[PDB]
């Protein structure tokens, strides 16, 4: 039913030497997004208890 | 399949970096890269050796005759030319790291034909200012980063 | 008799050598190892 | 048959009892079994040694002394483990020179030669980092001089050096990691030795005549067990002489001084089996070029099955040139224990040039001329 | 490699001509119930023996502690 | 025996117990001040250094000023003698005694143990520590205590050599928090729980990232497993056997 | 074709890529790959930890602490090693229970079961001497209690005890020799695992149906690589949870106290994976009889392929008795962690007697009755 | 002292040894014979060889 596009296949999928650098940049951005989400959730939950909150409070 | 392979590549890189960054220098190794030395307990004409990062650093209270002799050394005779004013801000107090750039040996103060430093490993010779005079050492002895303290102290690093 | 013996006997002709397209496809692996090393180390904006 | 019903007995029978071997092998085919015996001896003595050694600065020297004077049979174990490295290198070097003389790495035994060269590199690394462990002056200063040679690779220099040291100089982290690496590497040596022997068994061994020997093959387990036992007894005699009568003959007296990072010895030389590489490195007046030449020697060793033409006797020009090569290598071994002098620098440069000339020019071109003379 | 005498017709479809995980949601409750139907007796006799012997032992240990009191 | 086991401690609602929760770093700072003024007269904490308190508990300059108020033996000098100096960041926390024997001699024979790993070194660590510090109760009938010992039902055996040390107002906090005995005990218990597990927050952040990544990868690997096995799971076999 | 030219490609292709495997294997056939992966994980993290551990009684605990706090990624490595030991024992115990349920040790796979029992004994010894290395209170006192079982042997008991200790008590030579033996025994485990796997490849695996499967075989590399990856990821999830969220859950708090030979803990207990053997030992009020009972348990494990009849789902009486055996071994695990008490002594004695009854009476006799029921 | 005790040291550390001997450390004599090239001959010659420059 759902099917990968031919023009998108001929560019990023037909050769491994083009597929692998695309894989590495996607891996970089996926790690950045996961880091951002985990850090935002942790800092939101534990607000007011961290050391940086005390330091920014003393300014 | 590409979406899973993104996380596969990320996990492989993270595991490899966690394995490699365990042979790096520990926290107590990093904390022991600093040194403060009192110059009131230094006599004139005497070379003291201190442990700065495991490297023997020669601190010699240079006499005025030694300062004049180091200033009288021409840059032509030096294999690596550098004036004595370009190494130490104060010509009296000299802070020189005693590691050969040739292979990594330690010179001996108070021995040598130039009344300076003689390296016993391969015949390398140094003057009173840390400049190459004879031998297979191709580069001058390094002067570390240090600043003068008002209470007759020198902090290296 | 694999190596210099193959070229002394005349077994390495203009034929039986890789084509330009084959060498380019093999030569395209040079960018992959560069990108992989830059991905592993990440020296961002280190180019002079 | 009883060995046909258990698969362990079938493999052991096939590869150690009934394995067909040429019947005209002389006593220069006993190098491999002697090398395996020395590897097993080193592993046993070291595993026994590690029960009394402490891999920390300010305890290492004292633990070796307590091993020497207080552990029952501890002096025998230490001297055996120290001189066994020398005998291991003697045997492996004679094995390599046999293979160089007979052209043993040629088709179809290129994998055997390549796995041998890999084994030799791992042996060198193992022996060096094991020599660091007693923590004397020679240990510390050799580890300092060799590991501070990564400042020849541009840009990525002292980063690799400080990551190896775990700090800014050779210290307790370097010794502590060298103990673990040295314990671990001989098991890789044993596995590579098993793979190396298994690669030879695909095609069997060459013979001193250099001809096909498929017509005249005899069983290994009866005829070449006692023949290996004779050479093993000669090696045990030399080993016992070295342990009990001249235990410190092959060493250096400076390694009996505790390590001092602020005072260096007058002459810093490695063990004797590292001296030819040291002479090649010390002869060239550039660090990066010396490391490049050291790498080029081993690259030419790897390329030997694909460039080397010419074997033992009936190929007489390359046979004669082998003795010049042997003299060149022994001269490089002698030069490494001397001081740096302009005449010794010139002679070491000439010896390194001739070593490369023999490995890369004589073996292909003179071998091709011999083939054109004999069968042209 | 161990010749096996057999008479059959085998058909196989390409893995890119069918779905991958969509039927996994339909069959999941049925597979859960089938698993517990098949392994119900063994898990029950394991649970009965383990928890009964543990409970009897803990009860008698508590009685032993109470008997030492004054 | 029940008396040898001692009274179990109740489970208190610590704010760092959940895997999503961080330490209360204001309580670590107030807990260290209880350590300096009450604990450290007889407890060593020999595996802590002032460098490790930076970024958790103090700034660099505050920790430097704290370390500079301590006397640290150093040497030997050029004359082969032992001297004293100001403490620095790399120095460890001062020990009140030179050795175990003088520590025993100063305390009736009992050695006050090191507190760097006392939280992870006891069963039900923080709860036991808090209940021991606030739990010096009257002994029950038939239980007598010898001289030099004090009753505490949370200590196994019931006879401890540590007296009551936390008193109301015995510490003057710098953030205005009123210092009752229970507040002091809670803060020092928080500091000791940090001392046993100094990287709990970083470990939990890494664990959250790892659990998320592995949970996504489980679905992707199940997808790639079912894709490979699909021509086998849907194959058609027709044979002449009916049975 | 390319793997036909090199031996190492051919062996790898035959035994990893194109190896035929029954198509109906379920997820109970993943314990072997998981056990191999856990052995590789233990070897890697142990090799990395050995670069910072010092095997001396004055520096062992302190170096453990320094590795925990100051070494970068040292806490991850130390917790990964200590909890990977427990996950290794979980995976191996589930593997053995799979073999007990299906009767996988039967003909022609007696060698596989026997090498498995050898592997398990080596694993137990490896973990026991590794636990002594932190030199805590449990590490000291468990080594004291367990190595004092040698005095149950008459005449020459104390002499063997003092020979193993290196003195009159557990002290520094014990710790040093335990460190050497502990570094060494995992490589024997790797060799034993290679032999154990190559023994199974002679005939193949059994299937969940318990019938001959030679008509329905598929390639290992294309199909069971992904199926093993799925189980490896489920194991990595549990590993991540144990390392990062509950690192001291499967440990003991007394091992964080430094060792004191003049004050024993109130409750000396081992790790959880030795608790059933400890319960067997504690249930019998005679040291020699307890050691004999443990030896008879392992003898009954060795004798399983020759006295055991009865397998998987279609052999229903032994299939029902399997769950009683499983409840018995978990009751033995729970009883080991509890103190000595008349009811726990009685229940431990009954549980040990039932384990012997199941191993030596149910498996031959009930298996023979169900073979006569099904095919008589 | 007893039989298990080591030989007594003249000083407390290396720095006091250098202080009592003009900045030079008298080396430990347990392994000094094996620690020098041509050991006992060198020690005898050095002990009896204080001659004029
Ligand atoms: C939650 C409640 C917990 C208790 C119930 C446990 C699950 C309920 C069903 C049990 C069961 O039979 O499991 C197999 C069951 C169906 O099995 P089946 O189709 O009859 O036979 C296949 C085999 O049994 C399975 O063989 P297979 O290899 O073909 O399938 C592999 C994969 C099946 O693959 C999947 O579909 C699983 C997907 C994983 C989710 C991860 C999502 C995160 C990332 C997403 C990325 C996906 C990319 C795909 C995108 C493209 C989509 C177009 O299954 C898994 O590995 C997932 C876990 C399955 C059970 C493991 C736990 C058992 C013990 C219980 C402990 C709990 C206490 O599969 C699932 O459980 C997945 C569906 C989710 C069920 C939720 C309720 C639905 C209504
Ligand atoms: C854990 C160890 C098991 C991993 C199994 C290797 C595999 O097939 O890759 C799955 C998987 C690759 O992910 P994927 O994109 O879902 O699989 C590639 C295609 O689905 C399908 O790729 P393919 O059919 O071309 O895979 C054939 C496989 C060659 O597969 C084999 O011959 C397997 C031999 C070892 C079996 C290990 C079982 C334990 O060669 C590879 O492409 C991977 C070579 C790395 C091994 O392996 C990984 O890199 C995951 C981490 C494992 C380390
Ligand atoms: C050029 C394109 C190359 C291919 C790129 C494909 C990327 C997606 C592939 C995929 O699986 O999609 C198909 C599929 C659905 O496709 P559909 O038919 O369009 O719905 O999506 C998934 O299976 C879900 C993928 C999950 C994301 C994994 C990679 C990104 C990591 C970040 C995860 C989220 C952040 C954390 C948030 C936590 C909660 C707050
Ligand atoms: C005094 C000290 C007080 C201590 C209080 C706490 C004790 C432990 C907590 C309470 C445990 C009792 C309920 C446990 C339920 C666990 C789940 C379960 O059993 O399901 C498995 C299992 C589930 O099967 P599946 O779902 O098919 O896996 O359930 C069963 O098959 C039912 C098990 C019933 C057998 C155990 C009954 C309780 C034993 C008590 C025996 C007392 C003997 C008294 C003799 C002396 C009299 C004077
Ligand atoms: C069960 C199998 C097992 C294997 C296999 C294993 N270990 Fe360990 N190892 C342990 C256990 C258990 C401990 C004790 C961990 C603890 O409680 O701290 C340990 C601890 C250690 C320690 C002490 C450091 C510490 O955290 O206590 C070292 C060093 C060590 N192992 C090295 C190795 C080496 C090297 C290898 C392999 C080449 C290896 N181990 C393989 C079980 C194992
Ligand atoms: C750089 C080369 C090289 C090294 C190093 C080397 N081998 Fe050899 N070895 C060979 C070659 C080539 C042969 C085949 C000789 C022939 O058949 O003519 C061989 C043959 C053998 C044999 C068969 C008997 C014999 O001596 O011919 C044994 C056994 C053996 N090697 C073991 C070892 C062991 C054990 C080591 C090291 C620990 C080792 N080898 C190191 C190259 C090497
Ligand atoms: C190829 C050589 C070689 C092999 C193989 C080898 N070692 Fe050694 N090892 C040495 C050398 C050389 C020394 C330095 C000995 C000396 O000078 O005292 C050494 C030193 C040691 C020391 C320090 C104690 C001492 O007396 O120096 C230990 C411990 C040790 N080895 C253990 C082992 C172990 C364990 C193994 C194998 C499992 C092993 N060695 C295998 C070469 C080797
Ligand atoms: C006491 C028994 C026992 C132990 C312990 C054991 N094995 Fe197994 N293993 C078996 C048996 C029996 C089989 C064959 C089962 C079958 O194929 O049905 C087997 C099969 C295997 C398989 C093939 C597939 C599978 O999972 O059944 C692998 C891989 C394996 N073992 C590896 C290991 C490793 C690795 C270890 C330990 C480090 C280990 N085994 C320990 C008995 C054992
Ligand atoms: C007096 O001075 C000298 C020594 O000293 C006594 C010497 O020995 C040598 C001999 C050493 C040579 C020729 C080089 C040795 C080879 C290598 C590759 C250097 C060793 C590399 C190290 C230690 C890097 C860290 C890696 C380790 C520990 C193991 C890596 C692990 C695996 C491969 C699995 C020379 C020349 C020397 O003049
Ligand atoms: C159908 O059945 C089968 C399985 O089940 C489904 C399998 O899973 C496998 C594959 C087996 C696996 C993954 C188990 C791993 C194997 C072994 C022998 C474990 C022991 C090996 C170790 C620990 C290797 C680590 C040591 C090394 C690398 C040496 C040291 C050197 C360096 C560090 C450089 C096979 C063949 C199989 O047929
Ligand atoms: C906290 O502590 C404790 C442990 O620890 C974690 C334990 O396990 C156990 C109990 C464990 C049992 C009964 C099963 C394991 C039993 C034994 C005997 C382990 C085998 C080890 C022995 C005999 C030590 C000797 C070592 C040798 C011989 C080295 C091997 C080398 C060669 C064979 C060459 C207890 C009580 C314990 O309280
Ligand atoms: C050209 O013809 C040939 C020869 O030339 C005549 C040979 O020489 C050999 C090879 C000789 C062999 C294999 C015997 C030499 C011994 C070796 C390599 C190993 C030495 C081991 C010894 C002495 C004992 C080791 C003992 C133990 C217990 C270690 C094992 C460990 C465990 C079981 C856990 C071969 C194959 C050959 O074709």
């Amino acid at each position: 039913v759902m099917r990968l596009s031919e023009a998108l296949y001929q560019t990023f999928f037909k050769r491994s030497t083009v597929y692998i650098p695309m894989l590495l940049v996607g891996a970089y951005f996926s790690n950045e997004a996961i880091d951002y989400a985990v850090d935002k959730m942790w800092t939101t939950r534990n607000k007011g208890k961290l050391f940086s909150d005390i330091i920014a409070e003393r300014t | 399949q590409t979406g899973g392979r993104f996380l596969y590549a990320s996990a492989a890189r993270l595991a490899v970096l966690k394995i490699v960054m365990s042979l790096s220098a520990a926290a107590d190794t990093m904390a022991l890269s600093s040194l403060e030395v009192d110059l009131s307990g230094v006599e004139e004409g005497t070379t003291i050796t201190v442990k700065w990062r495991g490297k023997p650093v020669f601190i010699r209270h240079r006499t005025d005759a030694e300062i004049a002799q180091s200033a009288e050394v021409a840059l032509s005779e030096l294999r690596d030319p550098q004036k004595d004013v370009d190494r130490a801000i104060n010509p009296k107090y000299l802070v020189v790291v005693g590691i050969c750039t040739h292979l990594g040996c330690v010179p001996i103060s108070g021995a040598g034909n130039y009344q300076g430093w003689f390296c016993p490993c391969h015949g390398s010779h140094y003057d009173i200012s840390g400049r190459i005079r004879e031998g297979p050492a191709p580069y001058n002895l390094e002067v570390p980063e240090y600043r003068f303290t008002e209470g007759q102290k020198v902090v290296i690093g | 008799p694999i190596g210099v013996w193959s070229v002394f006997q005349g077994y390495v002709t203009p034929a039986r050598l890789p084509s330009i397209q084959t060498l380019t496809r093999v030569g395209a692996w040079g960018g992959v190892v560069v990108v992989g090393g830059l991905y592993m180390v990440q020296p961002w904006d280190w180019l002079a | 048959r009883m060995h046909n019903k258990i698969q362990l007995l079938s493999v052991l029978n096939t590869h150690l009892v009934a394995y067909p071997t040429p019947m005209n092998l002389n006593y220069s085919w006993n190098g491999g079994s002697l090398a395996g015996m020395m590897l097993a001896s080193q592993m046993l003595t070291g595993i026994l040694l590690a029960m009394h050694y402490v891999g920390h600065v300010d305890y290492a020297f004292a633990s070796v002394q307590h091993l020497m004077t207080d552990v029952p049979s501890g002096m025998i174990l230490r001297y055996a483990h120290a001189n066994g490295a020398s005998l291991f290198f003697i045997v492996v070097y004679l094995h390599v020179l046999r293979g160089m003389y007979y052209g043993s790495g040629a088709q179809p035994r290129e994998i055997v030669w390549i796995s041998g060269v890999v084994i030799l590199l791992v042996m060198i690394i193992t022996a060096f980092i094991g020599y660091v462990l007693p923590w004397g002056q020679m240990s510390f200063w050799g580890a300092t001089v060799i590991t501070s040679l990564a400042t020849a690779i541009p840009v990525v220099g002292k980063h690799i050096m400080y990551w190896l040291w775990g700090g800014f100089s050779v210290d307790n982290p370097t010794l502590n990691r060298f103990y673990s690496f040295h314990y671990t590497l001989p098991f890789i040596l044993a596995g590579l030795s098993v793979f190396h022997i298994a690669a030879l068994h695909q095609y069997g061994s060459t013979n001193p005549l250099g001809v096909n020997s498929q017509s005249s093959l005899i069983s290994f387990g009866s005829y070449f067990g006692a023949k290996d036992l004779v050479g093993a007894l000669f090696l045990a005699l030399v080993f016992s002489i070295l342990v009990f009568f001249y235990p410190d003959l092959l060493g250096h007296p400076d390694n009996l001084i505790p390590a001092n990072p602020y005072s260096t010895p007058q002459h810093i030389v490695p063990e004797w089996y590292f001296l030819w590489v040291y002479a090649i490195l010390r002869s060239i007046p550039n660090k990066a070029m010396g490391v490049l030449a050291i790498g080029l020697v081993f690259a030419s060793l790897f390329a030997m099955p694909f460039i080397g033409l010419g074997g033992g006797k009936f190929r007489i020009i390359t046979e004669w040139l082998y003795w010049t090569f042997l003299a060149d290598v022994l001269l490089l071994t002698w030069l490494g224990g001397n001081e740096i002098t302009p005449i010794t620098s010139f002679v070491g440069q000439c010896c390194t040039a001739y070593l490369f000339f023999y490995l890369l020019v004589c073996q292909p071109l003179v071998g091709y001329l011999e083939t054109q003379f004999a069968h042209g | 490699r161990q010749n096996i005498p057999l008479r059959e017709i085998l058909y196989q479809l390409s893995p890119y001509q069918q779905d991958v995980i969509r039927q996994t949601f339909t069959n999941a409750p049925k597979t859960f119930l089938r698993f517990f139907k098949e392994k119900g007796v063994g898990l029950a006799t394991f649970g009965v023996l383990f928890f009964g012997i543990k409970g009897y032992t803990e009860h008698e240990m508590h009685q032993e502690r109470l008997a030492e009191r004054y | 025996n029940e008396a040898a086991d001692g009274l179990h401690a109740p489970h208190y609602p610590w704010g760092h117990e959940g895997v999503l929760d961080s330490y209360d770093h204001a309580a670590i700072r107030r807990g260290h001040k209880v350590y300096q003024q009450v604990c450290a007269a007889c407890h060593s904490m020999q595996y802590l250094h002032w460098r490790q308190l930076v970024g958790v508990c103090y700034t660099e300059e505050e920790a430097k000023a704290l370390a500079a108020e301590t006397e640290v033996e150093d040497g030997p000098n050029d004359e082969g003698e032992m001297f004293t100096r100001e403490g620095r960041l790399f120095d460890a926390f001062p020990s009140p005694y030179a050795n175990e024997q003088a520590a025993r001699y100063a305390n009736g024979g009992a050695y006050p143990p090191d507190l760097t790993l006392i939280s992870g070194g006891r069963h039900n660590g923080p709860n036991y520590i808090f209940s021991l510090l606030t739990g010096y109760r009257d002994p029950p009938a038939g239980i007598s205590i010898r001289e030099g010992l004090y009753y505490n039902p949370y200590f196994p055996g019931g006879a401890i050599a540590m007296p009551k040390m936390l008193v109301d107002g015995g510490v003057e906090y710098e953030d205005g928090t009123p210092a009752s005995a229970s507040q002091q005990a809670k803060d020092i218990t928080t500091f000791l729980a940090w001392a046993s597990y100094p990287y709990q927050d970083e470990m939990r952040v890494m664990g959250i990232k790892a659990c998320l990544m592995i949970s996504i990868l489980i679905g992707f690997a199940a997808y790639s497993k079912r894709l490979r096995w699909a021509p086998i799971k849907s194959q058609r076999i027709v044979m002449d056997v009916v049975n």
